[PDB]
């Protein structure tokens, strides 16, 4: 009676644990991957991250400048 | 038979018939470095959320 009215079967807890373990394992591997990706982008600068501004080339004036040699 | 130019005539911008080829690279510039990959795609929710310590969202 106690088992019937207060508790559930073992399969429920077993499969809930399986799902929880999957979630945590993927989170751990994602954390490692993100750390490595951040390190690579900060070192190489070719990624979307750690992009530091440079001078906009639309500011340059391309006209004759009173002297032939610029 | 020389007629003296009027005011503001010698300051005109005029065109020149020349057979000298146009210099293709007058600045002697190198090759510009390749741009960043400029990734594009469709956004999806973050995998398991923020994944910051114990937070599940
Ligand atoms: C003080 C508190 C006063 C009352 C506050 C009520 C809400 C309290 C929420 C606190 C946490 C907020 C949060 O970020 O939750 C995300 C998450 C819970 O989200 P979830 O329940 O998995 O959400 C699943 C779905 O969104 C599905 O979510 P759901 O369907 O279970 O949500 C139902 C909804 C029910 O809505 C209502 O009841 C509305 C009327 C009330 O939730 C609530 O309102 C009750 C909570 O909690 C955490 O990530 C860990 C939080 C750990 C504590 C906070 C960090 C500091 C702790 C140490 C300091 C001392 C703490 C004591
Ligand atoms: C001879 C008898 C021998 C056995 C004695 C049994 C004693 C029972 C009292 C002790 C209870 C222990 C604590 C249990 C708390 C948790 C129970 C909880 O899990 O059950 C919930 C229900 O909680 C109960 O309603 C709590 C009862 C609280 C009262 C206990 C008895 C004493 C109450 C005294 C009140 C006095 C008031 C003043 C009177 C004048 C519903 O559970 P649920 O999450 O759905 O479960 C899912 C699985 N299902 C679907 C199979 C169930």
């Amino acid at each position: 009676w106690i088992a019937r009215t207060f508790y559930d079967g073992p399969e429920k807890n077993y499969e809930k644990t399986m799902a929880i373990l999957q979630i945590e394992a993927e989170k751990a591997e994602l954390r490692l991957k993100e750390l490595e990706v951040r390190r690579l982008m900060r070192a190489r600068g070719d990624g979307p991250w750690y992009q530091y501004p440079t001078i906009d080339k639309a500011l340059i004036d391309h006209s004759p400048k009173t002297t032939p040699d610029n | 038979g020389w007629v003296r130019p009027d005011l503001g005539e010698l300051s005109k911008v005029t065109k020149v018939k020349t057979d000298r080829p146009l210099p293709e690279n007058p600045y002697h510039s190198r090759a510009r470095p390749e741009p960043n990959p400029e990734a594009e795609g469709d956004l999806k929710p973050a995998k398991h959320g923020s994944r910051l310590f114990f937070w599940t969202m």
